[PDB]
């Protein structure tokens, strides 16, 4: 026991659980990381190949020689928010730069935040729109001509 | 504090599962191919055979032969299931019914 | 510090474009685009009391169409980044290990209206960065002191 | 010499000595023969700066292919034919053609890789079998004289590398299919980091992989083992067998990958000045 | 900068995940400390650069105020400051992070 | 710069009486050489920071010169360049790393 070949494969399953559209971990033949998968059609793949590569040395895509369907690897959210922050207040405003806030209240935060917009910079949470009023000095500058008052 | 812009880490993802393929080196055994033989020896002239340097697990196996009971002994039953081991040597042979 | 830094010469740079500029409330840029039949139409974008501050000029435009990565390339080259979009671009990667770019504080549509106050700020009255006098005069005044009769 | 365990005793004409060959073809990557696919991986338009373990440009090889009648000399056996493995070998090897009732039977020399050939470490066996390529990895007893036999029209002799009828601890255990009807086959075999790597080809293009194998060890030894047969020679309808290796050695190679993945173009970094600044700018122009 | 995370820089790997799941914590450190120094060795040669090149890009950006003073809201009594003498005038223009 | 002399910088102490008094010669020199690495690396660190710093400095002590030569000890043709643009005159005083 314990030191050979004849070794009983189960508990390390090997299923059909390609979940695409979430973030998961995969240890595909060797290779290690986390990801999200897309099913897709390829046709590049000959008989010995179930990894696709780029010259940078990043893994973008795979073939799962179980069921013979072929996918595509993304990488996962990650990011910071930038938090516009005036004295004596009780919180402050928040910035997700680049990211939708359909996205924001779906797959980042489910805590109750009454006001947010879409604005060119990203999602703004705890903040009014006001684009038409205009100021001439302001502390929390967000950039490409916008600030926080 | 003051008043600023700070750049706050968020908590952004957490992996749901886990995928594996491995496309494995040896070859399976098949017991089942054996435990479901037609000439059956009778408890005189038993056979073994020797299922070693394969793959095999015991899902398949206790429910592709009609299982009416397994016990171990020197054994937990789900050490089977993780462990590699280093030969496997079934014995098998028919019985008579009142002994 | 850098980026500190970056923002203060910006700021400066606009702050000379504008230090002591006075424009005519009657001005419109669809109408008064030349003076002395010399054309002046694709040096200014717009201003006036109706046209919507978001313009650039012919030179702008042909010189912003040929370089992707400025300050809004930028922009929506991020915006994209959530699903990847085609399937894969090197700036998702590099800012999803922690390296961003930022929108500078002033729009470059902002710095386009500043030199578009500059230019016209030499063509009509009171011709404040002209020294006061007209172009082609100022333009005769300056040939006249090269020893020019 | 190869393994201790003794076997056969018969047939040990000694005086025969003859030396391996060299040949009048130096290996030229240009076209991709002498390069791989890497591991199992795709590309798709780019240039890849890979750094691996190559042959280098302009090079000769040695035949190695031993054909016996009836005898067995110990010279056969000696470091003049038992060389070693350093980084790697990539290899050429004919595929002879017999025809028994106008059947073809494919034939070639098998190839052992170890270190010491004993029941206490493990070595690989290639070995053909008519169009199915059989690889095991295991823990062989060889014999004192490591010989084949061909199957069409056999020898008199007996095949017998090892007598172990014991199914001994393998660790790997695989079977491929080539073409019969083929001119050549290529190999690539080469060690790093402990593991073991492993690619063939049967038509002349980049080979492909066969396997990887983790073993912690360091092989050192691999031989060309004899084969004994009937009739091939030049009474015969001309069959000759060969077995040519060249080293393999760490060095940098350009590759152009197609829309399809296909390897049309290789550079080695070291021919010429050319070569050094199509690698170090990444270009083939 | 982002082709650093690919360097072993002296460890087995240069994957953490790997290290952390095929290793004991006593032997993941010393692992985990090659990789660390070489990522904050990168990020420190980085920093000084950015650090040098920014003082190139202020003494650009002086001269740039400058000659808008000078050549476009005004015209001044220096010869072979804008253009090359027999200078007559200049305009100004907003470009990709400067001024044409 | 001083908080660098309490990071550990993989060592079991940041003291070195602690790590002298509690191991061996063939064993404190491995703990003694990561402090030393990392406290070399911070002491680079700030030298690197320092020259940046000069450059800048020296800009602007030129352009002090300049305007203690052209609108303080005298008064230039140059329109826009110190006060706004109606610059009538300029005076100088001392101030803490600077002038007024
Ligand atoms: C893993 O590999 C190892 C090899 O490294 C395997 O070990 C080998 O196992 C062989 C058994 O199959 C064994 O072969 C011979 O061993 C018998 C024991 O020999 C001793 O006892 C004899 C008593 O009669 C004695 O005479 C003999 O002395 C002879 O040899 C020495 C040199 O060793 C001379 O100096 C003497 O003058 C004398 O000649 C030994 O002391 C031996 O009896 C067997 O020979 C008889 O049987 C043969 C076949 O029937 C027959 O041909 C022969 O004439 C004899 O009648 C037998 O051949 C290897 O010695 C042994 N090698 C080592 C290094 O231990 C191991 O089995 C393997 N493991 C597995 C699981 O496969
Ligand atoms: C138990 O092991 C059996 C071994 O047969 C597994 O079934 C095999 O799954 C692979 C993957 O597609 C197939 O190539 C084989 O043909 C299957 N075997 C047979 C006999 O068809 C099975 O998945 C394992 N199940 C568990 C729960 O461990
Ligand atoms: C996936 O494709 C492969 C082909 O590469 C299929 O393998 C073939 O399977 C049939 C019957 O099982 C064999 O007769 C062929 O010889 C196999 N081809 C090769 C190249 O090995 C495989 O069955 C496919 N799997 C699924 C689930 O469709
Ligand atoms: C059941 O076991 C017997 C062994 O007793 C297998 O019998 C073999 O059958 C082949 C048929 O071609 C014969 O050539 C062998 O000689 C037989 N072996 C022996 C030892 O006699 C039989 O194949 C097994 N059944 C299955 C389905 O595998
Ligand atoms: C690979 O193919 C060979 C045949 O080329 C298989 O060897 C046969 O195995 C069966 C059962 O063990 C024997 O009855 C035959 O006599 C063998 N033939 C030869 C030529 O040796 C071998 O089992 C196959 N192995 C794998 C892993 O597929
Ligand atoms: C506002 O902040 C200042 C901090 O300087 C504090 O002293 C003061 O009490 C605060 N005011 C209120 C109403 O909390
Ligand atoms: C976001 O959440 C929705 C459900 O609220 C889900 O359908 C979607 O897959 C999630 N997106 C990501 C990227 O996880
Ligand atoms: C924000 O306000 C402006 C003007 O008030 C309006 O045009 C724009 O559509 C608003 N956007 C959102 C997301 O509310
Ligand atoms: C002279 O003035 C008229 C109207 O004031 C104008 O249309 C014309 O272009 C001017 N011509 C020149 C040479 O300045
Ligand atoms: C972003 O995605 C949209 C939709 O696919 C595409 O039209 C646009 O060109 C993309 N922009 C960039 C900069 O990639
Ligand atoms: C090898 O073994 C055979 C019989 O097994 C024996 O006749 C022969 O003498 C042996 N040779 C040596 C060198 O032991
Ligand atoms: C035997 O060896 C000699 C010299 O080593 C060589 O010339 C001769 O060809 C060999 N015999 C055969 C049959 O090849
Ligand atoms: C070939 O590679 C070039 C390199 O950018 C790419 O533009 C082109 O789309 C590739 N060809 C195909 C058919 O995708
Ligand atoms: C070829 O034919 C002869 C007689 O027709 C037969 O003895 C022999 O076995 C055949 N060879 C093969 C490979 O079938
Ligand atoms: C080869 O084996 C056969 C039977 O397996 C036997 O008859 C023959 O004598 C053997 N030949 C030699 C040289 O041992
Ligand atoms: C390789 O095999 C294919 C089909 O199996 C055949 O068409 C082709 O002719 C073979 N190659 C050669 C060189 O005969
Ligand atoms: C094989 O070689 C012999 C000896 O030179 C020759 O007579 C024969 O023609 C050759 N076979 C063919 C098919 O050319």
């Amino acid at each position: 026991i314990n030191s050979g070949t004849t070794c009983s494969n189960d508990l390390l399953y090997s299923n059909t659980e390609v979940s695409t559209g979430v973030c998961v971990n995969y240890d595909l033949y060797g290779i290690t990381g986390q990801g999200i998968f897309k099913e897709v059609s390829a046709a590049y793949y000959n008989n010995w190949q179930n990894l696709l590569y780029d010259s940078n040395g990043n893994i973008i895509g795979f073939k799962d020689f179980l069921t013979n369907k072929t996918y595509t690897i993304l990488p996962c959210y990650s990011g910071r928010v930038s938090a516009a922050f005036y004295q004596n207040s009780s919180s402050p405003a928040l910035l997700y730069r680049n990211l939708k806030c359909s996205y924001v209240l779906n797959n980042i935060s489910f805590i109750s935040q009454p006001f947010y917009f879409d604005s060119y910079l990203g999602c703004v949470l705890n903040a009014v729109n006001l684009t038409s009023y205009s100021v001439s000095s302001c502390d929390l500058r967000m950039g490409s001509g916008f600030c926080i008052d | 504090p003051n008043t600023g812009v700070y750049d706050l880490s968020g908590f952004t993802v957490k992996p749901v599962a886990t995928v594996y393929r491995r496309i494995p080196n040896l070859p399976d055994c098949d017991i089942d191919n054996w435990l479901n033989n037609v000439s059956v020896p009778s408890p005189l002239n038993w056979e073994r055979r020797i299922f070693s340097n394969c793959n095999f697990n015991l899902s398949t196996l206790l429910r592709l032969v009609h299982v009416d009971s397994f016990s171990c002994n020197n054994l937990d039953k789900s050490k089977i299931f993780g462990s590699c081991f280093n030969s496997i040597t079934v014995d098998k042979f028919a019985i008579p019914n009142r002994r | 510090e850098v980026n500190d830094l970056l923002d203060i010469t910006q700021l400066q740079v606009a702050n000379a474009l504008m230090q002591g500029v006075t424009l005519s409330s009657n001005l419109n840029t669809n109408l008064h685009s030349d003076v002395d039949n010399i054309d002046f139409k694709s040096l200014l974008g717009c201003l006036g009391s109706q046209c919507g501050s978001s313009s650039r000029s012919l030179l702008e435009d042909l010189l912003f169409n040929k370089v992707k990565l400025s300050d809004v390339g930028f922009v929506e080259a991020y915006n994209n980044c959530t699903g990847g979009s085609e399937i894969r671009d090197l700036l998702c990667v590099q800012s999803f290990n922690g390296i961003k770019v930022l929108p500078p504080i002033l729009s470059e549509t902002q710095i386009s209206g500043y030199t578009t106050a500059a230019t016209v700020a030499a063509m009509f009255p009171p011709w404040s960065a002209a020294a006061g006098v007209p172009f082609s005069l100022n333009v005769q005044y300056r040939i006249n002191g090269l020893g020019v009769t | 010499v190869i393994g201790d365990f003794n076997c056969t005793n018969s047939f040990i004409n000694d005086y025969n000595k003859t030396i391996p060959r060299i040949s009048e073809d130096v290996v030229d990557v240009s076209l991709g023969l002498g390069t791989y696919y890497v591991l199992n991986r795709v590309y798709l338009n780019t240039t890849l700066l890979f750094t691996g373990y190559f042959p280098k440009s302009g090079a000769n090889f040695r035949d190695l292919a031993l054909k016996g009648s009836k005898y067995l000399s110990t010279l056969w056996y000696k470091p003049p034919f038992l060389s070693d493995f350093n980084n790697g070998i990539f290899s050429k090897v004919k595929n002879t053609k017999l025809y028994v009732n106008n059947t073809l039977y494919s034939e070639f020399s098998t190839i052992v890789i170890g270190s010491v050939f004993v029941n206490t470490s493990y070595t690989i066996v290639v070995q053909p079998h008519n169009g199915i390529l059989e690889i095991t990895a295991c823990q062989y007893t060889m014999c004192e004289y490591p010989h084949t036999v061909c199957k069409s029209k056999g020898s008199i002799r007996n095949e017998s590398w090892h007598i172990d009828s014991s199914e001994p601890l393998c660790l790997f255990k695989k079977n491929f299919t080539y073409n019969v009807s083929a001119d050549w086959l290529y190999f690539h075999f080469y060690q790093e980091r402990g593991v073991f790597y492993a690619y063939y080809a049967d038509v002349g293009m980049p080979t492909t992989f066969l396997f990887s194998l983790y073993l912690g060890t360091i092989l050192s030894h691999y031989y060309v083992m004899p084969l004994t047969c009937k009739a091939i020679s030049s009474n015969t309808d001309n069959e000759t067998l060969e077995y040519w290796v060249t080293p393999l050695s760490r060095r940098q190679y350009l590759l152009n990958f197609d829309e399809h993945g296909v390897i049309t173009n290789a550079v080695d970094c070291s021919s010429s000045f050319l070569s050094e600044i199509q690698c170090k700018t990444q270009s083939f122009a | 900068l982002l082709q650093q995370l690919f360097n072993k820089f002296g460890a087995i790997s240069s994957s953490l995940q790997e290290i952390l799941s095929r290793l004991d914590p006593p032997e993941a450190q010393v692992q985990i400390d090659r990789l660390i120094n070489g990522r904050l060795t990168a990020l420190n040669a980085y920093v000084s650069q950015q650090l040098s090149d920014i003082t190139l890009i202020k003494a650009g950006a002086s001269r740039a105020i400058e000659k808008v003073n000078e050549c476009v809201k005004s015209q001044s009594p220096r010869i072979n400051f804008c253009g090359n003498g027999n200078h007559i005038l200049s305009l100004v223009q907003n470009a990709p992070y400067g001024l044409l």
